[PDB]
């Protein structure tokens, strides 16, 4: 609850100021004025057509070192597991075949954007 | 009064006759300034011949072409005389060599020849109106995207014909003819007196 | 007669050359002092 | 009362927000040859509240071709969040104190790069999906490093909560151990602020980015969060590696250091501004991928092995 | 004082002081009367002391200074700049070359004057015009905002 | 592939260029540069203008380096008149002109930064820059676009302080080169940034057209100050700073030692300066002076018609290359026997430099392209004229 | 007199010295810029601050547009106004009864006062401009109080020409626009379901180029013209059509007006600018009149514009991103009635 | 003579005190720290700005400014239309037009100089025989509307007799010059 009353507070101020911000400015508004921006002449295309990303092979991994990460996050608690051993054998194992990943990432044109 | 060493407009002087010799077929006259410039002359289609000489000759490389250029003698036939003026990093000196076009005969291009004159020679069509064959692409460089007419050519009115302006109720700009509120005031100045024999 | 001119003999000499002074720790010196807090924090 | 803290919390926070604005456009003229704004108002201190008035004045446009809540949401998240993640912070007391702090401040912060997405979407101009895409990645990528990172402290101080660390650094900083990562805390810093070195995400020199399109309120609610933001990951870095001095019977010289560390670290990112060129789109993420996730992820298993053959395992709680 | 007029004056005294010491002018710098700003900028004349802070994007300014020929060319595109600008928005014709046709007066490529395009608030004259006297043209713009009262017209109105 | 206008307004043009790009993502594929936002006519308003009331045209062709345009035309219309300027005029332009290097490599340099995203040195340099300015403005009496240097000679002696206060900045300013010197030419953003982009191969530069530092950047030891001395640069001594690769770097080095090495050559000036006349004393071609006027019958007739009618050079044609700041600045000024020239074709160090764009840039991302631009110095007003 | 001298632009002379009171209007930047565009001299009184007359000072050349402090209370401004002008053109005029101008004002005072100052100058000519249909016992008190204007200004200004425009259609108007911004309105009241109110639509321009041509044509004195249209419509088509151009639902409810007229009232109370009026309700049901009369367009030298060939530029910003590309071939046209 | 840049003279063989001098640089970016103590180094310096209003950036006596049209001590106004000021302006900004006044002398009916075209050349000052025309200090002269900067006689006239003590000093300072 205490952090509901925070968190309420903190989108009623944001609303408060968009609000605010949309209703006292005056506003005149011919096209042209409204119209897409690219520099100052047309745009000369649709802003929203197919965009490639040469980081094609980059992206796809990020996605897979986020999930070893997370299985890296519960590590704190399982510093005290009683095993340790274990622990450690089982945490090293996932850092180092996730950063093979990442090494074959690189060996391979991924993350060579 | 300029110091001037004519161990130049010798050495200048004999190339020109070294290149005539070598470029019979095409040189017509080929001139030393007294200002130690050379300036071979061309017929239109030793375009492609004479540069490339020039720019692959042991004894002549012109390799860098400085610049391409039209002047308009309205009352020459020819009316444009293009002047190619190129440099030899090698042999220190520089030449020109001139030609002559009409407005509705063509000169060949030398972009092969030299990639500098890529842009030069689409200045020389947007200004001039000379067209230049073979030209990868040929469009209008420095005037506005609809200009009619070539600006540089001595029958072109310097105010020219159209001037801009952003009207309200199209809310567009919009050409209208020009209208000029003081006319270029058009003072006479050549004296009635020569100078000397030349 | 008075028209702005260099100073009789000269003017001094001006400074053209890149000053920029090679000023640091030298590498393995630099290595130990990281490596140090590391080891002490470690302790 | 918790009302009153929260807006001893929240005002005074977006007053210092204002301020660094000012401070910004000071220590980056000093260090350039000039005064900076010292005319409007003593010193300038009227100079943040001048342009706040004069932007939510201007009229806010809406492009024609845009949404009008994909534009809308957008700032609305990003202040949001920003002042939000201020909520944890121990600031000696936290307000509301979380056992999984850590993990609030860093789902919170991967929430943001959303804003970024949806403005970029909503614009739907050229220069501006060629800046959401972009920075939508980079934010992306400056998480894993940025998260993992963490995820090294954590394992030394035992537990999620931040309130944990000022008991873990009662002898020490984290910064003489763990230094490698500071550095490496302090960089990730500065791209997830999209600040200088890393200010790809909105290039002005390079697509003018995702704040083209908009103007008036809209650009300043992501501006106020930016650099609420630009003080809250410098006020963690001042809590997680340089750990304020805390005393049981004073605890606001816990804050005074707390305020000294958080404003010479925000006044370096001020400073880098001005030293360094930006990196190239790719350049920065060459940095992340190629040159820190395998410091990072192998520094990771050090920080699993330190606690365990230096018996040391950090007590929970 | 007491008087919904009073309030209105002194409200728009403040609406207007905000404007006026925030101008943030458009990086927008054609020719060469572009560098005499640039010089405005550096640090014998900062302008950021004054508050104006350049910012790109024209959705993100108030302030258009011209500077240098409008060409033909560069027309179409000043006006749409200027037309995607925020609302509250003044301009300043910089240079001979913007405000009246200045050299190239005559040209067939450059509208004679910015004024023929945009509506122009202050013309500062030069052919270089001086940096100061741009921030002194930039300074006669702040004294423009201060006099405008539109509350009180719409008070009245 | 996409296409953005990266066109005028942006930061990273002049505010006068439309650049069509052809980008694939990020990666450019194709530039097709749109320039002729700024042409003013210059070349067909020269034709209707006397020979000195030309002058003032040259001064913004490339308006950050003023004074060395009008060192070319000045050299030109000399030349077509047979008249050199005298002993104590070509030292002051040769003053004149490494001041006009030295500002014009501030605004090169700075402004690739204000590019790229280092904010800072435009400023330090800046203040150095009005340092300069004032010494163009208490010699002319404008900031810029002086009209200086005249076609015959020079206009008027350097006021009575002007050297000391030369001395005093040359003297100090080599310690400012420095101080960007340490913050961008080592930062591994500034270095990654500009090393290995843009590398221009030796021979494309010269069929190019190049002619510059992008010539001498690549290794081409070519410099129109040595290898054909125009006024007195044959008196004076300083190396060309010729750089090795080519990349981007190389050629910021080769534009930072440029500045250093004009230092060296103002130093030059400073110390061999010769007492004498500023303007060649034949009043046909010169003015002139104010109080002969006002005393001599030919001297008011010879004021009266050369204000009014002009020098009426005689007829022919020359084209005059100085190294103007950017690279090889040269006019083609064909000339009839009137007053008033019949063509004056102004080569730009640019419009070669900026066909090179399209090649230079290749393989290249939306962001190199910034850097390709900033690299090859280019102001419009040179290229659009 | 000025001696027309020049070649028909800009920079030229035409000889129309012209006070113009309310030119700031829709109208009115539409008649300031023939005026501008033929070479007149435009004399524009205005009242609002400087910023708001920016987007007239392009408008016109250099000394030829000025610019006169005025107030509509204070007798001496419009003095002063029409000293040194030789023709008058009025168009003052609101929808909103303002707190401190009511429609008397507006229309029948006001634009007394200022023809009656015209004459004391000795203008040769004035121009007044009163809404079509408008009799003095319309319903709508605007039309009523219009009408009650046009006669007066006739015995202080005896021929005195008072063109009398329709609703007018143009960029910026409101008689396409209000219709089109019903959007925001999910629906989109039309009493009688938009039927028996038949309108006829007249281009802007083509009223402006009307009005000035009036300004140099000895033809026009004492008549009263009125510029209608190409083309008469049912108020249903019409409503339909723009919401068909903004490519947007159209769900005409039938609301009894009554009603409606209350719903006028409600807006009508905003403390700015009114979006809709009780007044405005009735006008908008105020069946278009008939054109037996001293023709106004054409008669006066412009051919109408129909109203589907610019409607696309008035209504494409309503328009959203989807649609934006769409043109007018695509849609389709309304449709007349004769009756 | 030429110098190169860039260019490395040989192939120092790595040592291993040399590869790790260098692994530090990029490690604990040794470099980057570099330049962060130069901008703090200035951030020490004194501002070299200047309060615009309170302080002017200093102009000599060339400085070309605003035009002004001089008048003899006794008020006989200077010009006496020869009219080459008309002749040598580059833009055509000056338009003169003159007829013989009343006394008989010769003067000028109107002299306009349209600002907006001139470029402020200063070849003016240096045409007229009687230094009528001279180009004066002022620089602040923005207005709000494009027809206050076209000069009539009168304005120019009137901005003459306003800076006439500071012109003349001017000219007292830089004739032996010209
Ligand atoms: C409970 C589930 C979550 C509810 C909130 C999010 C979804 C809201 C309902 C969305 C229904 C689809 C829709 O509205 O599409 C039209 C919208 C229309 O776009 P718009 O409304 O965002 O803006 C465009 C406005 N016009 C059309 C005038 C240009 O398309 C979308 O953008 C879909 C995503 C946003 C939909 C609205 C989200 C509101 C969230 C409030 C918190
Ligand atoms: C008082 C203000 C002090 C400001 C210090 C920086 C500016 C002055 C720099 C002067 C200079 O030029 O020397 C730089 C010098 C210049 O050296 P160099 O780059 O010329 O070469 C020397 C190094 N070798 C020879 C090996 C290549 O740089 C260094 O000496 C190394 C700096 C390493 C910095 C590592 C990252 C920062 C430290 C991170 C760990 C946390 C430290 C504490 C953080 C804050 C805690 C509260
Ligand atoms: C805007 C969108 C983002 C909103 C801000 C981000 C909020 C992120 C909240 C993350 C979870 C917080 C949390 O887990 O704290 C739980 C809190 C204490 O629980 P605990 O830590 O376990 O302590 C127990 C013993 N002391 O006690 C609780 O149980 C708190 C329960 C949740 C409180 C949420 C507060 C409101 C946030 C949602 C607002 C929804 C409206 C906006 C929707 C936006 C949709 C895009
Ligand atoms: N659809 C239409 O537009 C039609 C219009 N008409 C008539 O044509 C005329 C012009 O219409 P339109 O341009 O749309 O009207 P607007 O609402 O655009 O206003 C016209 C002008 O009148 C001025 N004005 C209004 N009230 C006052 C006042 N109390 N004192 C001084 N000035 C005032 C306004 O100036 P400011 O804004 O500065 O106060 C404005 O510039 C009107 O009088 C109207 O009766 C007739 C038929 C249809
Ligand atoms: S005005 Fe003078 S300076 Fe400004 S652009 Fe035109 S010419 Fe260059
Ligand atoms: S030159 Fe001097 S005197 Fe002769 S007209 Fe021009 S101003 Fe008058």
């Amino acid at each position: 609850m205490n952090l509901y009353t925070v968190i309420f507070i903190n989108i009623l101020l944001s609303l408060t100021l968009i609000l605010v911000a949309f209703w006292l400015p005056q506003m005149n508004l011919y096209s042209e004025k409204a119209n897409p921006y690219e520099c100052g002449f047309d745009p000369t295309s649709s802003a929203r057509l197919p965009f490639s990303m040469k980081f094609f092979l980059v992206a796809i991994t990020f996605l897979l070192f986020d999930l070893e990460i997370a299985l890296l996050l519960p590590l704190p608690w399982a510093i005290q597991t009683i095993k340790t051993s274990t622990m450690m054998i089982m945490a090293f194992i996932l850092v180092t075949i996730l950063s093979l990943g990442l090494a074959y990432e690189w060996t391979q044109k991924g993350l060579e954007w | 009064v300029r110091p001037r060493s004519d161990v130049t407009h010798k050495q200048l002087s004999a190339f020109g006759e070294y290149v005539a010799e070598i470029l019979p077929k095409y040189v017509q006259q080929v001139q030393v300034s007294c200002l130690d410039e050379l300036e071979i002359c061309i017929h239109p289609d030793g375009v492609i011949p004479t540069l490339t000489f020039l720019r692959d000759h042991t004894n002549a490389q012109f390799k860098s072409l400085a610049d391409l250029t039209a002047v308009d003698v309205p009352t020459r036939q020819n009316r444009f005389e293009i002047v190619y003026n190129l440099l030899s990093l090698r042999f220190n000196s520089r030449i020109r060599v001139k030609t002559y076009a009409d407005e509705l005969t063509p000169i060949d291009s030398i972009v092969s020849v030299h990639i500098a004159a890529n842009w030069y020679e689409r200045e020389v069509w947007d200004m001039f109106g000379v067209f230049f064959f073979n030209h990868p692409d040929l469009r209008r460089i420095l005037t506005d995207y609809g200009f009619e007419g070539h600006p540089f050519r001595k029958d072109f009115p310097l105010t020219g014909y159209v001037e801009l302006r952003y009207d309200d109720e199209v809310k567009r700009v919009v050409a209208e003819p020009v209208e000029l509120a003081q006319e270029f005031r058009k003072f006479d100045l050549n004296s009635p007196w020569e100078a000397f024999p030349a | 007669v008075k028209q702005d001119m260099p100073p009789p003999g000269g003017y001094g000499p001006i400074d053209y050359k890149r000053n920029l002074p090679r000023r640091g720790l030298s590498g393995y010196s630099m290595f130990a002092v990281g490596i140090g807090a590391l080891i002490f924090g470690y302790w | 009362m918790f009302f009153i803290n929260i807006l001893t919390l929240l005002v005074p926070i977006l007053i210092a927000m204002a301020f660094l604005t000012l401070v910004e456009r000071k220590i980056l003229g000093y260090m350039q040859l000039r005064k900076g704004p010292n005319i409007v108002g003593p010193y300038g201190i009227l100079q943040p509240f001048a342009d706040a008035m004069k932007l939510f004045m201007k009229e806010p446009m809406r492009p024609l071709t845009t949404s009008m809540s994909l534009f809308i949401i957008a700032p609305t998240l990003s202040l949001t969040l920003a002042l939000s993640l201020w909520v944890p912070l121990p600031m000696p007391h936290p307000l509301i104190n979380l056992n999984l702090g850590i993990l609030f401040i860093l789902a919170t912060s991967s929430l943001s790069v959303y804003s970024i997405l949806w403005s970029g979407w909503a614009s739907n101009s050229k220069y501006s999906l060629f800046g959401a895409l972009r920075a939508v990645a980079q934010t992306i990528s400056y998480e894993v490093t940025m998260a993992i990172i963490l995820l090294s402290v954590l394992l030394m101080n035992g537990s999620y909560s931040l309130q944990t660390l000022i008991t873990t650094q009662e002898h020490m900083w984290l910064l003489l151990p763990a230094w490698p990562m500071a550095m490496m805390w302090f960089i990730s810093t500065l791209a997830e602020t999209n600040r200088a070195p890393f200010d790809l995400t909105e290039g002005e020199s390079e697509l003018v980015g995702f704040n083209v399109e908009y103007a008036a309120g809209p650009f300043a609610l992501f501006f106020m969060a930016e650099y609420t933001n630009i003080i809250l990951m410098n006020a963690l870095t001042t809590i997680i590696f340089l750990g304020p001095l805390y005393y049981i019977n004073l605890p606001e010289l816990y804050s005074t250091n707390f305020m000294m560390e958080a404003l010479l670290l925000s006044s370096t990112f001020l400073w880098i501004r001005a030293s360094y060129p930006r990196f190239r789109y790719d350049q920065l993420m060459h940095l992340l991928w190629k040159n820190f996730l395998p410091l990072t992820l192998a520094l990771c298993m050090w920080h699993i092995s330190l606690p365990i053959f230096t018996a040391g395992v950090p007590p929970y709680m | 004082r007491s008087r919904a007029e009073y309030v209105v004056t002194k409200l728009d005294d403040l609406i207007n002081w905000a404007r006026r010491s925030s101008l943030w002018p458009m990086t927008f710098g054609l020719a060469c009367c572009a560098v005499e700003m640039m010089h405005m900028a550096a640090p014998r004349y900062d302008m950021d002391r004054f508050g104006v802070v350049f910012r790109a994007s024209p959705r993100q300014a108030d302030v258009m200074i011209v500077a240098g020929t409008l060409t033909n060319k560069m027309a179409p595109a000043l006006r749409k700049v200027y037309d995607q600008m925020p609302e509250p928005r003044y301009v300043v014709s910089m240079g001979s070359c913007a405000n009246g046709g200045g050299y190239y007066h005559y040209s067939y490529s450059v509208v004679r004057g910015c004024d023929r395009i945009v509506p122009v608030d202050i013309y500062v004259p030069g052919c270089p015009p001086t940096a100061e006297a741009l921030l002194y043209g930039i300074l006669q713009l702040q004294r423009k905002i201060k006099r405008e009262q539109k509350l009180k017209i719409w008070y009245r109105r | 592939n996409m296409t953005l206008n990266f066109g005028p307004q942006h930061p990273a043009a002049h505010g006068v260029l439309r650049l069509v790009l052809e980008l694939s993502g990020e990666m450019v594929r194709k530039c097709d540069p749109h320039i002729g936002l700024l042409h003013r006519g210059t070349e067909k308003l020269i034709e209707y203008k006397t020979y000195l009331q030309a002058l003032p045209y040259f001064d913004r062709l490339d308006y950050v380096s003023m004074m060395c345009n009008e060192q070319a035309y000045s050299i030109a219309v000399e030349k077509l008149l047979n008249i050199q300027p005298p002993p104590r005029a070509q030292w002051i332009r040769v003053l004149f002109g490494e001041i006009t290097r030295i500002l014009n490599h501030i605004m090169a340099v700075t402004t690739h930064a204000l590019d790229i995203g280092a904010m800072t040195p435009f400023f330090w340099m800046f203040e150095e820059r009005e340092k300069m300015f004032e010494f163009y403005e208490r010699v002319s009496g404008a900031r810029m676009h002086a009209a200086y240097i005249r076609p015959g000679g020079v206009h008027q002696d350097l006021p009575l302080g002007l050297l000391d206060d030369i001395y005093e900045f040359s003297k100090n300013f080599s310690l400012r080169i420095d101080e960007v010197e340490e913050m961008l030419t080592n930062n591994r953003i500034w270095r990654n940034r500009t090393v290995d982009i843009g590398v221009v191969t030796a021979e494309d530069a010269l069929n190019y057209g190049f002619s510059g530092v992008m010539l001498r950047g690549s290794g081409i030891q070519w410099d129109l100050r040595k290898t054909q001395p125009y006024d007195v640069y044959d008196q004076v001594e300083f190396d060309v700073p010729i750089g090795s690769r080519g990349d981007c770097y190389d050629r910021y080095l080769c534009r930072v030692e440029e500045m250093r090495q004009s230092l060296r050559i103002i130093e030059q000036c400073l110390n061999k300066m010769p007492p004498g006349e500023i303007k060649v004393d034949d009043a046909k071609v010169s003015p002139p002076k104010r109080a002969e006027m006002k005393t001599s019958m030919e001297s008011l007739i010879h004021h009266f018609k050369l204000y009014t009618e002009g020098y009426q050079v005689p007829p022919g044609a020359t084209y005059t290359a100085i190294e103007a700041p950017k690279g090889e600045f040269g006019v083609y000024l064909v000339s009839d026997g009137s007053s008033r020239p019949y063509r004056c074709k102004i080569k730009a160090p640019g419009f070669a430099h900026l066909a090179g764009l399209d090649k230079m840039s290749k393989g290249h991302m939306l962001a190199d392209v910034v850097a390709i631009i900033g690299t090859q110095d280019i102001v419009f007003g040179e290229i659009d004229r | 007199a000025v001696i027309p001298h020049g070649k028909g632009g800009r920079s030229s002379v035409s000889g129309v010295v012209a006070t113009v009171f309310g030119a700031t209007g829709f109208l009115g930047r539409y008649v300031v810029n023939h005026l501008g565009r033929m070479g007149s001299q435009v004399i524009i009184p205005y009242r609002c601050d400087v910023y708001d007359i920016m987007h007239l000072r392009l408008m016109g050349d250099l000394g030829q547009l000025t610019f006169l402090e005025w107030d509509a209370r204070d007798k001496d401004s419009i003095r002063k106004a029409v000293q040194h002008s030789n023709v008058v053109i009025n168009l003052i005029g609101r929808e909103w009864e303002t707190r401190n101008f009511d429609f008397e004002d507006v229309f029948v005072n006001i634009p007394r006062a200022i023809a009656q100052a015209s004459k004391e100058a000795g203008v040769e000519r004035f121009i007044h401009v009163s809404h079509l249909n408008a009799s003095m016992k319309s319903s709508s008190k605007s039309l009523r109080s219009k009408a009650v204007g046009e006669k007066e200004v006739r015995s202080v200004f005896p021929e005195a020409i008072i063109i009398r425009p329709s609703d007018i259609f143009g960029r910026e108007d409101r008689f396409l626009n209000h219709f089109a911004n019903y959007r925001w309105f999910l629906a989109v009241p039309l009493v009688s379901l938009g039927f028996k109110t038949v309108k006829q639509p007249v281009y802007v321009a083509d009223v402006s180029k009307g009005i000035v041509n009036a300004t140099k044509d000895p033809d026009a004195v004492g008549k009263t013209f009125a510029f209608t249209g190409p083309n008469r419509y049912l108020l249903f088509h019409l409503v339909k059509y723009i919401f068909g151009m903004t490519h947007r639902t159209f769900i005409p409810y039938p609301l009894p007006l009554f009603v409606y007229s209350w719903i006028g009232k409600l807006f009508g109370l905003s403390p700015f600018e009114p979006w809709t009026t009780k007044d405005k309700v009735e006008r908008i049901h105020i069946s278009d009149v008939m054109p037996t009369d001293l023709p106004g367009l054409e008669d006066l030298g412009v051919q109408p514009t129909p109203l589907e060939l610019k409607s696309i530029e008035v209504l494409r910003r309503h328009r959203t991103y989807r649609w934006l590309s769409s043109e007018i071939e695509e849609t389709k046209p309304a449709k007349t009635v004769n009756y | 003579t030429y110098k190169y840049v860039n260019k490395k003279e040989q192939e120092s063989e790595v040592d291993m005190k040399s590869a790790t001098d260098n692994a530090a640089r990029i490690l604990m970016w040794t470099e980057l720290i570099r330049g962060l103590g130069m901008t703090l180094s200035y951030l020490f310096r004194e501002p070299a700005t200047i309060n615009y209003p309170f302080e002017k950036g200093p102009l000599s006596p060339r400085f070309r400014g605003e035009h002004a049209l001089r008048r003899y001590p006794s008020g006989e106004e200077r010009c006496i239309a020869c009219k080459l000021c008309e002749a040598i302006c580059p833009a055509q900004a000056i338009t003169i037009e003159a007829e013989p006044r009343a006394d008989g002398s010769r003067r000028t009916t109107r002299y306009d100089i349209d600002m907006t075209k001139c470029i402020y050349c200063g070849f003016c000052q240096e045409a007229c025989p009687v230094d009528a025309i001279v180009e004066g200090p002022n620089f602040e002269f923005s207005t709000e509307t494009h027809e206050e900067l076209l000069y009539n006689k009168e304005k120019l006239l009137n901005n003459g007799d306003k800076w006439e003590a500071e012109i003349a000093a001017n000219i007292q300072a830089d004739y032996l010059y010209r």
